[PDB]
């Protein structure tokens, strides 16, 4: 996996 | 929203199971026949890749048909290598198949599958 | 073959594409019922991000129901973050509806989502 | 984008 897009 | 989090993975993972459906003929709802080679694959899958088949699916009639007859001078090879490629994201380019890959994805209306091939014969002139 | 070349963002032009379809009803095939609130979507998306759909469209009956009814317990505000979350790989989890998302997830057999939830809630605790 | 997978 998770990420700040 | 702005704080959304983002699932890296996901849009791959997606795609892999929807080649499994496709491998496994699970709620394929369309036949492509290309000189007599047949394809079965999912409308929505085609319409996503595809600017024809966008054209062919989002039209009143054509939308209910469950086969689809390509142009007779398309390689059903080449469909087959670019079939693979909607499903995958993988092109499998070779010096034998190239000007058939190209000319499909030319009538299939897949810009970058064109560009790219036509890079790759510029490079070999 | 093992000489493929392969195209980084061709699974999210894809993903992108059907939720463009979703978001327009273009070849919607189900409606999922959660506590009288509605929601359309294509069945292989579902199966595809999916345990539970993958379960309920590989049954030989339930593959050709219109209409699926959710667990009365369930919450709509958390079915459609997680329906976006299927169609964008986006997750909009606050505060104010994680575990909502969370139950929803472990219903809906998303594992990943169901990790992420339960990393989120103990960072809190 | 085309890269070797
Ligand atoms: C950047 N895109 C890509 O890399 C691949 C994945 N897709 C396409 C490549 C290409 O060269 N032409 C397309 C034409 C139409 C469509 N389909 C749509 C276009 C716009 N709105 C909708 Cl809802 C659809 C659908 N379904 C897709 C492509
Ligand atoms: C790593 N996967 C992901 O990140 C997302 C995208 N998918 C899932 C996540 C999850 O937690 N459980 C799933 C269970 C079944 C399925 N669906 C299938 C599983 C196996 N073979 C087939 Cl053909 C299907 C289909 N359709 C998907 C998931």
């Amino acid at each position: 996996a998770w990420v700040i897009p | 929203a702005d704080s959304c989090i983002q699932f890296t993975r996901h849009a791959s993972d997606v795609l892999l199971n929807l080649n499994r459906l496709r491998s496994r003929d699970i709620l394929t709802d369309v036949v492509i026949v290309v000189s007599r080679e047949q394809f079965r694959a999912h409308k929505t899958v085609l319409m996503a890749c595809s600017g024809l088949f966008y054209s062919i699916f989002t039209d009143q009639l054509k939308c209910n048909l469950s086969v689809i007859n390509l142009d007779p001078e398309i390689n059903p090879e080449g469909f087959c290598i670019l079939l693979d490629f909607m499903y995958t994201s993988r092109l499998n380019l070779r010096e034998g198949n190239i000007m058939a890959v190209m000319a499909t994805a030319m009538y299939l209306q897949m810009e970058h599958v064109v560009d790219t091939c036509r890079k790759f014969i510029k490079a070999s002139e």
